[PDB]
C-alpha cells in the first residue's frame, strides 16, 4: 500500500486540487458565519442597550 | 471519479452548499467528516498536512463556534428579560 498508493494518488494529484478547494471554501464559509455570529452579538447588544434606555 | 463516501458526504455538501447565513457548525459537521476520510485516505505532504492541521483548528473552532452561538443565545435571552421587564 505504501508505493501503491504512491504511484496511484499521484497520478490523482489533479482530482486533490479539488479537495483543497473544498477546504477552503469551507473555510471561507465559516467565516461568514463568524461575521453573521458577531453580527448577532452585537445586534443583541444594540438592541438591548435600547430597551434598557427606552426602560430607564 | 470521486470516492463512493466521498460522493455521499459531496451530495450531502451539494445539497447545502450556501444556505447557513448565521450558525456555529451544522453543515461543517459533515465537512468535518468528510476532511476526516479525506485525510484518512489523501495524498500530497505540505499540502496534505495544513488539512488535518487546520482540521483540528476546526475542531478547536467548532466548540469555539458553539461557544460563541451560545453566548449569542445568552445575549438574545438577556435581550428578551429587559424587553419583558
Amino acid at each position: 500500500l505504501a508505493a501503491a498508493e504512491a504511484s496511484l494518488r499521484d497520478e490523482i494529484g489533479p482530482f486533490i486540487q479539488l479537495l483543497l478547494d473544498r477546504a477552503e471554501k469551507h473555510l471561507d464559509r465559516q467565516a461568514r458565519r463568524i461575521e453573521t455570529l458577531k453580527a448577532r452579538a452585537e445586534l443583541n447588544a444594540g438592541r438591548l442597550s435600547q430597551y434598557s434606555g427606552d426602560g430607564h | 471519479l470521486g470516492g463512493d463516501l466521498h460522493a455521499q458526504i459531496m451530495r450531502g455538501t451539494r445539497a447545502r452548499p450556501g444556505q447557513q447565513p448565521g450558525s456555529g457548525d451544522i453543515d461543517m459537521e459533515v465537512l468535518l467528516r468528510g476532511v476526516e476520510k479525506l485525510c484518512a485516505v489523501y495524498p500530497l505532504p505540505g499540502a496534505l498536512e495544513r488539512v488535518p492541521v487546520i482540521r483540528q483548528k476546526w475542531q478547536a473552532q467548532s466548540n469555539t463556534l458553539a461557544y460563541y452561538e451560545a453566548k449569542i443565545a445568552e445575549q438574545q435571552e438577556m435581550l428578551d428579560r429587559i424587553a419583558q421587564e
